[PDB]
DNA sequence: TACGAGGTTTTAGAGCTGTGTTGTTTCGAATGGTTCCAAAACCTCGTA
DNA sequence: TACGAGGTTTTGGAACCATTCGAAACAACACAGCTCTAAAACCTCGTA
DNA sequence: TTTACTACTCGTTCTGGTGTTTCTCG
DNA sequence: AAACACCAGAACGAGTAGTAAATTGG
């Protein structure tokens, strides 16, 4: 079934160094397809589990060493238990799992 | 390389950023991860790309199908280096014998008689069930007596009437002729990920219409479009293909396992030429009981 | 068994009701007892199914109603899967869910 | 159809369609060529915006259209699903090539290679090694079997370079002589799949990870263009050899007894040695510094 | 009111800060909700509190043991107002008739046979267990024949030998006279929060000890300390009360449940309170079986 | 043991222990009081800050000490687990308590209580009023079946606050006299703990929801200090009314004949009542304003 | 008469709690594999 | 004799992938409840 | 000894803006 | 047309510090 991972970092911004550290991080994590969730916390699509542990391959190889940065993998049917108090739920297919996307006209 | 199939039908531009298709209509910014997309469908002759996408959509082998006015598939980007050892593949390709050709092509054909008389077995239309059956044993290597022939005109002239014909130019055969071009995509994609050529097939001798190889693995494969259009006869052509569109979607029983249409094409496509190139490999089964 | 509740906000702080809502709320999640996670983002433990539906009803009694603020509950097994790239996981007994709990000398 | 000039956009532009007219619309000058007079167009750079009307109208007109990536190496090309190109049927051509005759060719462009490294060796002066490495010429047999190619261009490298000189290094000469090599395998890439014909099939070239055995069999006659302006440089830092290296593409050079540019040399070779190997012609292209 | 039991052992200062118990040692500084905290356990006699906590720990129903100078508990808090309708509870309780009370005793105290007899049992020690059955039966109203000092004395002979007796000084006497206090201040803190008097008991005519009815309810309960305390026998002081402070730790069978120690407790002396003010309930069973 | 100091901590401070003396160690001065002369410790603020070993030494030194919360009231005391204070046998005295000797106590309160407030009615002038309600003292009967307390109740804050008012309004006035009886309450139930009795067992009030019944019948006749305050600043706000309240604290008032401070008065009384309530002696106190 | 001082029970939800249970998720371990590339391994032989 | 120009296979590992499956976990629902505060009755019987 | 309020003040986070560069076997 | 570097520059998120107040039936 489809994973979904959370990531959530804490990173010092005092240095140049940490400043690149997070730069570099940020882009790393955009271009792996992570989607803000809010501000700090990120998620990604994972299709199975072996997905999971690739991504987490990659991102202990990418790891930028500095700050605290967490980890959580949760079902999409967790996910979807996800109580949203105030705010809109993000309604982009980038979340959404569904197979076959229609940008525009659906058909239906 | 993924599994979401995006479909494109308003106006809008197509752009890249950060292995993303940068998605911005007019109203909305839509960002799509590029390892997600599979299959890539713009329909709509008003969108506006750009070509740094489509050198990363070849990168990820991401089929790109264009349409023309009528929103009907007309053209597809193809890779020319899909494959890492491409020459090689190439070169053991060109040296195909024709007996392995030969018999690799009656197995298939045989897949695709045994799938139809199958799909009609379960359509409760049992009588054409059994002498499609019948066909299936009459037929020999490279097919001397047409018998791939007489079995489709049995299957067509049973699911949608003696009167129906492939050649006519009804909805529903719009509808199949929609539904093959959509299927041919993904195996041309697939035997050139494979470092082959789609132009040398099995079969006519190398006579191309440059998807030979794709059109002959095609054959056990049909009967998925065939279903879909055949339930759906009464519909009009969007509806049609509306459902179509499920193939995408929709899992399928092959090889023991649950696969989806795009890994069940890509692991078919790798057996069927690793049994050709190499002569290594057991011919593949794809049922569609 | 043991439930985990995390809780994930970003609140507006552009005008001085919105700052008195912030610091209410982080008062009020404070006072029901959740630890900073990280910054943002609290945690909670709770006994049961039951203790996480009547935190739900709290939180949605005293919502704030600014910002984005969500909910993800998860098994305590689920949270110990969680994978730390960097800093150091919170050691303190309030993140722990041993029923006895010793500070100072454990007699063993 | 498809007409005659090959349109290659390489800077930043946007293509529209308008009335049966491709717009060019480039950021120095905008241009409109009619869709009857254009047969191939070659997309070179990423920087180009193209829109699905003129892709459609494109398959309509039966023009080719080819993909290059950032490295201005073709990448993918559009294959409508009915209606080909010309070019398609020089792939079975490529499929059947005579033997003899891919001797005959890679020995006379292999002659002109080293003929071109025994000219530079003379011009900048090292008449002795200039005529060791055409008594290497001398020695030259079909398909080169006494590597009198390996022989000469250890002459060659060691005379312009000193004898510690090694390709394997990792100097800033050796950078140097890769990237030119880079771009003038790029130019012939390019040239190749615009006369239809494939890279990945070499004449003397196998080499399984390569893809490009045919553009490095026709471009090795040109390889003294890069090695001489690498040698004119050699007491530089890589930037300023590579400044120096992009003049090849605004330069001019003698060939069929006009002053040409590269860019044209180089197809006109890569049509000419396409011709001979289609047994069309046994004319031989000759450049010569 | 909760399930955490929190030990202090270590000199620090205990205050109040958003309903948690705020530990600041020299070393650490540690905050516990105090939702959570069941039992406060303060061994160490150099812990430094405050008031604010103090009556915040007593809002909350949360035991706080206070202890010697030899780690041995001396005291505990008990709450004034531990019910809304204490009034009620109390008047209530003034009333209770003799008989039943005296059956409601009489009840318990074959509870405590009985869990007597089935330790016995499990124990492997197979005699004495029938004999502490029988005396069970001999058990009439209020014990005449003192059928309970009986089954204490056989029970004790069998677990610790003929010699040991329950006034002896010896060390795992010590362990039984800590896990009681420990029993017995639960069992304080849930009849005082039931809103009833441990003043006023069920026998001795409320000749008390001022934890009359909590030592009278405790009596099924006792079989839970007696077993720690027996198989670890050998163990020195210190292990046994490690192993004794497992109690809040464990789950026991009850009522065809699986609880904890504090909601067994809580429950059962619920069910006794309502058999005896209301007489519309039924006795609890507890059975160390 | 314990002597016959009552030590009352209202203050921010720290005890600690310190070689049998409690080190009372105030913002303002620090006093050191000998362990042996310490009855009764009340920590009715929760501004203290205390030691275990303070609590360990007041235990073996058979020292009750009494925790109160927020509201000045008593929320816990400490129960040593073996030995215990004298205050204790209280209770039982608390639940023999024969029906005409509580009768006549609270028969006797009341009747002050009325006599106070038409002492009071007959200071502002009204003359009239306060001689209704002096018959209406004469209307007094055994625990009051005629309810003269509740009409010499209305008439008495008609003539004070007009004939509008009533209890049940939410008005500054009516805030001001609950906030005094507030004062009064917590006053009578620290003294009445501190005399070992019960504070929900009460003479006449038997409110379910109301655990300080006792304290509420001694602290009828008192009423009249707290009315004459609000009514002397009636017309304020709350806060005012409230600054002018707190002086309750630091007056004097006359009783048995000499100057004494309200606390003390509080004190005095409440034992004196206790006594006659345990049948030692028939003496009633006296109270009047 | 009505209100309402002095009070006492009744209800009526509101918020809170811990454990069983039955079917249905869920988790890795397993099972087949798939490209991709950089480092070897080989050829000829002419000039150092 | 060696190196390395012109080259070609060969071979590990690295990174990636999708479906199964068997036992263990888990999620609301269902239970037995619990405490607590306010909002209604009810009483007596003076003084408007 | 707490709470409740008010600033202030640093860290943390992300977006917009401004250049500079964009073919390294065969 | 896209990546990569650098900065600003507003939005979030806590921690600290100074001040005022702390019994609202019976
Ligand atoms: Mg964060
Ligand atoms: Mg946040």
């Amino acid at each position: 079934r489809y994973m979904r991972m959370i990531l959530m970092f804490d990173m010092p911004t005092d240095t140049a160094e940490e400043r690149k550290a997070y730069r570099k991080f940020r882009k790393f994590l955009l271009s792996e397809g992570f989607i803000m969730h809010q501000f700090s916390v990120y998620s990604k699509l994972l299709l199975n589990h072996t997905a999971n542990t690739a991504m987490v391959g990659r991102l202990k190889a990418n790891n930028p060493k500095k700050g605290n940065i967490t980890i959580l993998t949760v079902t999409e049917k967790q996910f979807a238990r996800m109580i949203y108090l105030y705010g809109d739920k993000n309604t982009s297919i980038a979340n959404s799992e569904e197979r076959l996307v229609f940008l525009g006209d659906n058909y239906c | 390389a993924g599994w979401r199939t995006v479909v494109v039908n308003i106006h809008s531009k197509l752009s890249y950023k950060n292995n993303h298709l940068i998605f911005r209509n007019s109203y909305k910014t839509e960002m799509i991860h590029l390892s997600e997309i599979d299959i890539l469908l713009l329909e709509t002759t008003d969108i506006v790309l750009t070509t740094m996408l489509v050198k990363r959509l070849v990168d990820e082998n991401i089929l790109v199908i264009f349409c023309d006015d009528k929103r009907l598939p007309t053209a597809f980007l193809t890779p020319y280096y899909a494959r890492h050892d491409s020459s090689l593949q190439i070169a053991r390709q060109i040296a195909w014998k024709e007996n392995v050709k030969c018999e690799v092509w009656t197995a298939i054909i045989a897949q695709k008689i045994l799938n139809q008389s199958y799909y009609l077995g379960e359509c409760s239309f049992f009588e054409k069930s059994q002498s499609i059956m019948e066909l299936y044993h009459g037929l020999e290597r490279f097919d001397p007596s047409n018998r791939e022939g007489h079995s489709a005109r049995i299957y067509f002239n049973t699911l949608f009437g003696n009167d129906f014909t492939r050649e006519s130019d009804n909805d529903i055969n719009a509808a199949l002729d929609y539904g093959y071009t959509l299927l041919l995509s993904m195996f041309a994609r697939e035997v050139v990920v494979c470092g082959c050529m789609t132009q040398i097939g099995l079969k006519h001798a190398n006579q191309f219409n440059q998807f030979n190889l794709a059109s002959d693995i095609m054959e056990p494969f049909r009967p998925i479009i065939d279903r879909i259009v055949y339930q759906n006869r009464h519909n009009n052509f969007v509806k049609i293909k509306k459902e179509l569109f499920s193939i995408f979607s929709e899992t399928y029983l092959y090889n023991g396992k649950e696969m989806y249409l795009s890994n069940i094409v890509s692991d078919y496509t790798k057996k069927v030429i690793k049994a050709l190139n190499q002569l290594g490999e057991e011919i593949p089964e794809f049922r569609i009981l």
